[PDB]
């Protein structure tokens, strides 16, 4: 798994 | 995450059971139609029950306790590892020591009662959704396209053709010609009755029996009539989210309508129509001009099945399996049973004092009372 | 201080309906039930009523300016001499209206526009729904051609208990139930012109529901049978039907046996006359249902001050 | 945001002069076609936050 | 490495041909096209560039100048195939 | 009525004048009912009014009017699924919105129009209801309920007529999809008409590249379930018999290019015909058009179809246009990025004749390079200009930053964690700084990176990183050692054909190394070093610093990056380090990996691997020990324990850190050790050689609709490593660990597939062919990120 | 969440107008929104639109100040303050601007605003201000141009140097973007071995610097 959540 | 329902599934009702009902025996067909929408279900004719599934599996077992007397699958095989399922939805009907079944790969088989031989195979225009209904010595399909055809019973070949317009969406089912006098009554989903010949098919005349229908596009427009019914010279026909209409067998005139909807059968019995909402509103209509004489709405959305009287009592199965018997007289509740978890989806079949029904598993059922 | 001269009584979809209409029709039947006989005592009641006359009217009206349906003047000169009964009363000129509106030319012929304009939408829309099957045609030709037999004239009185197309269970008892205590009332003693009043829906309830002289064979066979056997001064039903209820008085009976002979022609002297008496009830059956339903699909909103 | 919370309350910034471009004689510079062009104003105003960007009261 | 990079008109030697002298400025933007150069400073003069360069081979360049009058007439051509 | 005076009442929004104008009537003039009810009517048709009554004073003409209230807020209740704002721009769009007056009459048409968007969005059984709540002031405030229910799904996908493919293998290209096992990443289970019309093309597309040049769908159809809750989808089609291609013939104002154009032309009388490949045509006369300066090359190909003798006759027709030029080139929206970041990645130079080739490969430039959510192309005409037009870009610009975090297992590295802060557009200026950090089972990595992708405006991109290294050699199943290391890299980026690409920079590196069991290898390198630690302790200790020049090439011609069909890569490594530096090592390293479909669907492909490594000191020393390469694993050889391969550790007799009872020690004096001693411990060696060859076959039992997205392999790996500086002669008793003889081999199958949680591979191997020492390991999975 | 207290609209009027003084934009924002829905025909509810329109612009809320500004103009074309909303536009679009390589289109629709204003009425208080803030956007705008001239001159394109600067020239004439672009020009010329314009260029450098 890989996450990711832009800012 | 969470789910709701813009209508809250209605509680089971509490009803004492006036009579205990029974199951006489039940036997496992297959894999059964599973969450597909379609119109397979058994037959009874001569003491014999036919039944199959969508894998492809045809049986035929005994009408007083249920023994295997012969099966055959029509899931061909291209060797010991590959094999595609027959996917048959049309429903199983018998005349004349045949077996009609449809397939959603435009195929029709006619196999035969003593070994379950295929008689002889053939094509349609489209997927063969309608139960094949036979009369005439020639077998109505209607199919998801809008072609009617006719096939021969002896050989299978197609005789005629008649085209229906079909609108952009639509009900997943098609309805099953009923013949009169030599004529078929049949309907379609764009939400007109259709009568034709016999012989060679052409349009005697076609009646729009839709509600206004004025709404969003394909929403409120639905419209499909699933097997309209006709009896001394009146045809009776019922729409989904459309109105219940009378028409001359002739002419086609709309002698009363009545607003209401349903894709489920109705029965005739006297001068009472007895069918079933869209809404799963069990009522009684008065044959002459519509007039309401009860109404049961226990099972709202409820997802109930196509009635059938017996021994003068309707019969309903819902998605979870229960089978509720109601007094047709008022509408009382009589008998609730238990049968499966699988749940109900296809109408049960009534004929010689045997009640028959299959649940989506395939697990037929008899039922009777003691 | 201020008086109250106009208001918005209701509000259509695409239009408006002026509490001065009400007012100047109130007026008018008041009149007219002095001259015709029938005491008209209600006041709020029949002021109920005739608000239901102009919502049809209004919305009735309205569908015929969208569909481009308008009247000719020339045509009001020519309904002056049936609709204001010229020919009964020689005056054309606005003397004869001394009754009110100043003798005001521009009210009253608009007041004769929307009598016809809302019957000729009316008659063309019910007659387009209409659908005539050969074989009712040829049934009730040779029964009339049946010894020429049933030419029985009725003069009647007709109260409606008004039901939704659609109706639960409750309203339908609601509605027997008031059906079946007027039919009591009436035959008690009670004045079935004011029961018609009262309770009546039919456009002939301010008319006490008087129908006219008529043909049995005009009615639907639900009333025909009752008809056969009752006589003068009986109460029939109360019936059902998709309108509602009905509950039939008949004031008078009359018949002949003047029997029109060409030949008892059942193909061409009864067939005609047959399809016209068939229409006769087609138009009435139908002409209830479309008013039923202009009513509950159109948009209102009643007023109050 | 932050970018934006200093230019609109105060920042304030005075660029170079404009200068007339020379014409060598023998040769014309293009012309100039008036599109974006600074109309001179005579008047001395307030600037540099001297000037009340307060609505007035009406 | 780079990609390839365009510049000026396109030039067919065929079209070129077609100018003669004294023609108007109508009749060489037919023949030709529209420049993407002039002379602003004062003199009228139509500057034809044909000048590609593809990846690290190279560079050729056709120039094309043409002087007209103060009427707008062709009175002097001027053809480099290749630069210096 | 004669009329003095005119007054209002409830006037609000409507000035007096202009509701003066718009009554007939007028102050000084007799009145009456019916010019009451006109000026009512007209009030009402102003559409501001709600309730109108004109009234007459003593004297005046008194109106009054609630009017139409105004709509003050609005709210929402049950839009799970559906967004506030959104909705409410739904809303506004309609016409309702704040400030506007509430009709009383629209209700329902409202409710119908959201009913509508949720049907068309996907819900069928949604409902939704008005709360109207008056307010003074004739305000009114509405509020909305949404009963969502349920959004349908597909419950099936039939194909009827097919018989040259099956029906599960049409619909295995299908963006829509009938299965979803929890298993598999495939997509969801919506309907969309957009979908379905490229559902549709797909399937035409598939049909022509095969023959059918008489495919045709007759129609298609949708229907629901009664409950509204499941849909069906089928299609009806008509396949014909296979068709050859006869011959081609072209005609059209070619402009004097027929001669190069017939070579494009050109094919092979007696093949099949391909969709595929006629547009492939048709887009290289384009290319050669555009080539040539024309800007709009209409072409267009008319198969002629002979039924006789089942042959087409393909028919292109070319139109050149006229040489159209650009003037300017402008971008709009890059209210952050430099207007030189977007210029940079055009290929339509400005200035020069148009390409509409040029200007697409532009714009997908630009939506690779990430930062803009959307762009858009026009290519405006200028006034009064017959060939000049300007291009104009339309970008929507996206957020760069953000946080990634990142969770893997494998029987290798065991538990790994990933977590960094990425930013690719640093202040609009193209530059990419990043912080990211690895976290394993035998070893810790944090770097720091900057690297800018255009150092050059050809395309060369000047890198720059700063990293720590912290390394554990026991928990990586090797020699007892501990390498921290820190140090910072530059290089360049030089791309020269699009698919090849040279990079060379300078790194400095610090190494140190402590907690190190003696063993005679490392002693080797330690001793060429000058050092002369302790054999009877551990507690060993070595500090180094190096500069190394770092080169290396690179190939990349895959077809595909995710489950490759054909195509090559090739990587080669190199670092050496300058003077000045305590080590002098080279080291190279080559990796390769080839792909040859033997099938036309490229659904067999015969894969190729190797691998290759070398490296020796250059001043009589030796290759430092922890830059030895390592073979075994998942990765290099299965079926082998991860770094077991190679030469084994020979142990000296020294005491053990802590003593411990019934503790394992590698011979420890406390242990009876009075000499050398072997072990079974991989140390890593100078030179490596691993070659797989693999077979890749579509997998058998899985259903064929989406058996597509599990790869399946068989495999047979081998690989080798050795040590060039062993003094066999020295220690003779030991196994010569100089000799590369002594090649592994194992076999085995493999599985590969796209899971939820991230990529998955299984792997059983039986290695057949090992030598003394190995550890085997039959099973190996890995779940990467 | 910031409830507004329904008290009369003099009062809620009264109490932003003080807060306004006070600094906190973001409660006077919240008290003009109340006063104009509870009473969306007030007696000054022109004053209260202007207010919310400075309150807008001094929040940062940009987006909000245009749709304000642009219904201002809509309702009330002829107000007597029309130059103050001018003036303001002014201000938004330059706000909304704020790096001369970025998108200049925010630029060129604050120039157009106050040379609107400008023209139409030089006798107002915010005039001076509109003349310098246009002379920083014309600087702007030709810095940009002279941006992309570099970037193509260093790319190596010959033709779309000479055109942008010559467009430089023919519009923003008095500019040192344009003093320091001439040498591209020359350059540029100089490469495609057009003497001819090589040696104006120079000349026209020369005779300037």
């Amino acid at each position: 798994w890989n996450w990711s959540k832009s800012f | 995450n969470s789910e709701e329902d813009v209508v809250k599934m209605s509680p089971l009702p509490t009803v004492e059971n006036q009579f205990t009902p029974t199951t006489a025996w039940s036997t496992s067909v297959g894999s059964g139609i599973g969450n597909f929408y379609s119109n397979l279900h058994p037959a009874l004719a001569d003491n014999v029950v036919y039944a199959a599934d969508r894998a492809g599996l045809v049986k035929a077992l005994n009408a007083d306790d249920g023994k295997e007397i012969w099966s055959v699958s029509l899931a061909e095989k291209d060797g010991w590892f590959s094999k595609e399922p027959a996917l048959l939805s049309g429903g199983v009907t018998v005349s004349g020591g045949h077996v009609y079944i449809g397939s959603e790969k435009a195929q029709v088989y006619a196999l035969n009662t003593s070994d379950g031989t295929v008689a002889w195979q053939t094509k349609v225009a489209g997927e063969a959704l309608s139960r094949p209904v036979v009369s005439d010595g020639l077998v109505l399909i209607h199919t998801s396209n809008g072609q009617l055809q006719a096939l021969n019973e002896a050989d299978g070949a197609v005789k005629w053709t008649v085209n229906l317009d079909m609108p952009s969406l639509s009900l997943r089912g098609e309805s099953a010609p009923t013949t009169a006098f030599g004529a078929a009554v049949v309907g379609g989903d764009n939400g007109r009755v259709s009568a034709v010949l016999m012989e060679q098919g052409q349009m005697i005349w076609q009646q729009r029996i839709s509600q206004a229908t004025g709404s969003t596009e394909i929403d409120r427009l639905s419209d499909v009539d699933t097997t309209p019914v006709v009896v001394n010279g009146v045809v009776f026909a019922l729409a989904y989210n459309g109105n219940l209409t009378a028409l001359d067998l002739r002419s086609g005139q709309i002698m009363w309508k009545r607003e209401l909807g349903s894709v489920n059968d109705f029965i005739v019995d006297g001068n009472r129509i007895y069918l079933v909402d869209q809404n799963d509103r069990v009522m009684a209509l008065t044959i002459d001009g519509g007039v309401t004489l009860w109404t049961q709405s226990d099972l709202l959305h409820r997802l109930l099945t196509s009635p059938v009287l017996y021994n003068g009592n309707l019969v309903v199965g819902d998605s979870e399996g229960y089978l509720h018997w109601i007094n047709v007289e008022d509408g009382r509740f009589v008998a609730q049973q238990k049968v499966d978890s699988s749940g109900f989806q296809t109408e049960p079949v009534a004929a010689d004092g045997k009640l028959l029904i299959q649940a989506k598993d395939g697990t037929v059922y008899s039922i009777t009372r003691w | 201080a201020p008086q109250v001269v106009d208001k918005v009584a209701a509000v259509v979809n695409n239009g408006v309906v002026l509490e001065s209409d009400v007012d100047g029709l109130m007026q008018s039947v008041k009149l007219n039930a002095a001259q015709a006989r029938q005491q008209l005592p209600d006041d709020a009641t029949l002021r109920h009523q005739i608000m239901e006359r102009l919502i049809m009217d209004q919305i009735i009206l309205q569908m015929g300016q969208k569909m481009g349906v308008k009247i000719s003047d020339e045509q009001l000169d020519q309904a002056i001499a049936n609709i204001a009964k010229q020919n009964n009363m020689t005056l054309d000129q606005m003397r004869s209206r001394l009754a009110y509106d100043g003798l005001n030319y521009n009210t009253y012929r608009n007041q004769i526009r929307k009598e016809m304009i809302i019957s000729e939408v009316r008659n063309n829309e019910v007659r387009r729904r209409i659908t005539i099957l050969p074989q009712e045609v040829e049934s009730l030709a040779q029964q009339v051609g049946n010894q020429n037999d049933a030419s029985t004239e009725l003069n009647l009185s007709h109260i409606l208990i008004p039901l939704p197309e659609n109706p639960t269970s409750d309203q339908v008892n609601e509605a027997e139930s008031q059906a079946r205590a007027i039919v009591d009332q009436a035959r008690n003693g009670a004045d079935f012109g004011k029961l018609a009043i009262a309770h009546s829906a039919d456009q002939q309830a301010l008319n006490g529901g008087q129908m006219g002289w008529g043909r049995i064979q005009e009615l639907p066979g639900i009333f025909a049978q009752a008809l056969s056997t009752a006589k003068k001064g009986d109460i029939v039903g109360p019936i059902r039907s998709g309108v509602g209820f009905h509950i039939l008085k008949v004031n008078d009976l009359r018949g002949e046996s003047k029997n029109i002979s060409v030949v008892d022609k059942t193909d061409a002297a009864q067939k005609d006359r047959a399809y016209r008496m068939l229409m006769n009830r087609k138009f009435s059956e139908e002409a209830a249902s479309w008013m039923q339903e202009q009513r509950a699909s159109a948009y209102v909103k009643i007023l109050s001050n | 945001r932050y970018k934006r919370q200093v230019s609109g309350d105060e920042a304030y910034l005075e660029a170079a002069p404009l200068a007339e471009l020379h014409a060598p004689a023998g040769m014309i510079l293009p012309v100039t076609s008036g599109d974006y062009a600074i109309p001179v104003t005579n008047g001395s105003g307030a600037v540099g936050k001297a000037l009340d960007i307060r609505p007035p009261a009406q | 490495y780079r990609p390839d990079i365009n510049q000026g008109n396109y030039l067919t030697a065929n079209d070129v041909s077609k100018i003669r002298v004294g023609m108007t400025q109508q009749q060489v933007a037919y023949a030709l096209g529209t420049p993407l150069m002039s002379d602003p400073f004062g003199t009228n003069t139509w500057f034809y560039v044909f000048r590609q360069q593809p990846g690290h081979e190279g560079v050729t360049q056709q120039t094309l100048t043409l002087t007209f009058n103060s009427s707008g007439v062709l009175t002097n051509i001027d053809n480099k195939p290749a630069l210096s | 009525f004669v009329v003095k005076d005119i007054h209002f009442e409830g006037l609000q929004r409507v000035a007096v004048g202009a509701a003066l104008l718009s009554m007939p009537v007028r102050t000084g003039d007799t009145v009456n009912d019916e010019d009451i009810s006109n000026t009512i009517r007209a009030l009402f048709a102003t559409g501001n009014f709600e309730d109108v009554r004109v009234l007459r004073d003593g004297d005046t003409l008194l109106v009054q009017v609630k009017e139409r209230p105004t709509i003050a807020s609005i709210t929402f209740s049950g839009n799970k699924s559906v967004k506030d704002d959104m909705l409410k721009q739904n809303l506004e769009a309609s016409g309702v919105r704040v400030g506007e007056s509430l009709d009383r009459t629209t209700i329902a048409d409202i409710e119908k129009g959201l009913e509508d968007f949720y049907y068309s969005v996907g819900k069928y059984s949604a409902s939704v209801k008005a709360v109207v709540t008056p307010l003074p002031r004739n305000r009114v405030d509405l509020k909305l309920v949404f009963q969502e229910g349920v959004s349908a799904e597909i419950q099936q996908i039939n194909i009827v007529g097919n018989h040259a493919f099956t029906t599960d293998e049409l619909i295995s290209h299908f963006q829509l999809r009938d299965e979803v096992p929890w298993w598999n990443v495939v997509g969801d289970r919506k309907y969309q008409k957009q979908k379905l019309a490229g559902d549709l093309e797909t399937l035409r597309s598939y049909y022509l590249d095969r023959g059918y040049a008489r495919f045709n769908i007759d129609s298609t159809q949708v229907s629901l379930t009664p409950d509204k809750k499941g849909i069906y989808v089928t299609v009806n089609i008509t396949e014909g018999d296979q068709y050859k291609l006869s011959g081609v013939e072209v005609s059209g104002n070619l402009a004097g290019h027929s001669a190069e154009i017939e070579q494009l032309t050109k094919i092979e009388p007696g093949e099949l015909y391909n969709g595929t490949k006629v547009t492939k045509m048709e887009d290289d006369i384009k290319k050669l058009l555009g080539r040539y300066g024309y800007a709009y090359p209409r072409v267009q190909s008319m198969p002629e179809i002979n039924d006789a003798d089942k042959t087409v006759k393909l028919r292109v027709n070319v139109d050149a246009g006229n040489r159209f030029y650009v003037r300017k080139i402008r971008f709009e929206g890059n209210d952050t990025s430099k207007d030189a970041v977007l210029r940079r990645e055009m290929r339509q130079m400005e200035g020069a004749w148009l390409g509409s080739d040029l200007v697409d490969q532009g714009k997908e430039r630009l939506n690779r390079l990430g930062f803009f959510e959307t762009v858009d192309t026009d290519t405006q005409r200028v006034p009064g200009s017959p060939d000049q037009v300007d291009v104009v870009y339309k970008v929507k610009e996206r957020n760069t930053g953000s946080f990634n975090f990142g969770i893997g297992y494998g029987t290798e590295s065991g538990v790994s964690f990933q977590a960094g802060v990425q930013q690719d557009n640093w202040l609009g200026t193209g530059y990419a700084v990043g912080i990211n950090g690895t976290k394993n089972d035998y070893q810790t990595y944090a770097e720091l990176s900057v690297t800018n992708p255009y150092f050059t405006v050809d395309g060369v991109s000047l890198g720059g990183r700063l990293f720590y290294n912290d390394f554990q050699a026991d928990d990586a199943d090797l020699s007892d050692y501990t390498n921290k290391s820190y140090g910072t890299d530059v290089t360049l980026g030089f791309p020269i054909n699009e698919y090849n690409s040279l990079r060379a920079g300078l790194g400095y590196v610090h190494n140190s190394l402590s907690n190190m069991q003696p063993q005679v290898a490392m002693w080797r390198y330690l001793y060429s070093m000058g050092e002369h630690p302790s054999t009877s302790d551990q507690d060993n200790s070595f500090k180094t610093d190096d500069f190394t020049f770092n080169y290396g090439w690179t190939y990349n011609k895959l077809d595909r990056g995710y489950f490759p069909t054909d195509g090559s890569r090739v990587n080669l490594t190199g670092k050496v380090t300058i003077p000045g530096s305590d080590n002098e090592y080279y080291k190279v390293t080559l990796d390769t990996a080839t792909y040859v479909p033997i099938d036309d669907d490229h659904k067999w492909v015969v894969l190729g691997r190797t691998r290759w490594g070398y490296g020796d000191g250059l001043g009589g020393k030796e290759m430092p020990f922890y830059e030895n390469f390592y073979a075994g694993g998942s990765s290099t050889v299965r079926g082998f324990q991860s770094n077991t391969i190679g030469p084994k550790a020979v142990y000296f007799p020294h005491q053990a850190s802590n003593y411990d009872p019934d503790y394992d020690y590698e011979c420890a004096t406390q242990d009876g050790a009075k000499d050398l001693c072997k072990s079974d411990d991989a140390v890593g060696g100078n030179a490596m050689a691993v070659a797989s060859l693999e077979f890749i076959t579509p997998t058998p039992f899985i259903s064929d609709k989406y058996a597509n997205s599990v790869r399946t392999s068989f495999f047979w790996d081998m690989g080798t490593v050795w040590d060039t500086n062993w003094d066999s002669s020295q220690y003779s008793g030991y196994p010569d660990y100089s000799d590369p003889s002594n090649i592994r081999m194992s076999a085995g199958i493999a599985l590969q597939w796209m899971s939820p949680l991230g990529p998955l591979v299984f792997s059983y191997a039986q290695p057949f062919k090992k030598y003394d020492g190995d550890k085997a390991e039959q099973f190996q999975f890995n779940i990467g990120k | 969440k910031e409830e507004v207290p329904d008290n009369p609209p003099n009062e809620i009027y009264a109490t932003a107008q003080q807060k306004l003084q006070d600094g906190n934009w973001r409660q006077a924002i919240t008290q003009l929104e109340a006063l104009d829905n509870r009473y969306p025909f007030g007696p000054y509810s022109q004053q209260v639109q202007l207010d919310l329109i400075y309150a807008y612009y001094k929040n940062a809320d940009l987006p909000l100040a245009q749709a304000a500004i642009d219904r201002f103009i809509r309702l009330n074309p002829t107000h007597p303050n029309i130059d103050y909303v001018m003036y303001m536009r002014g201000l938004t679009n330059m706000a909304l601007d704020d790096r001369s390589d970025r998108d200049p289109q925010h630029a060129r629709a604050a120039f157009s605003d106050f040379s609107k204003l400008v023209r139409g009425y030089p006798n107002s208080q915010y005039t001076t201000d509109a003349t310098k803030r246009l002379v920083f956007l014309k600087d702007r705008l030709a810095k940009y141009e002279y941006s992309v001239a570099e970037y193509y001159t260093e790319r190596g394109a010959w033709v779309a140097v000479v055109n942008r600067v010559e467009g430089m020239l023919r519009d923003y004439p008095d500019t040192q973007a344009t003093r320091d672009a001439l040498p591209l020009m020359e350059n540029a010329y100089r490469q495609m071995q057009m003497n001819a314009q090589a040696e104006k260029v120079a000349k026209i450098i020369a005779a300037n610097s």
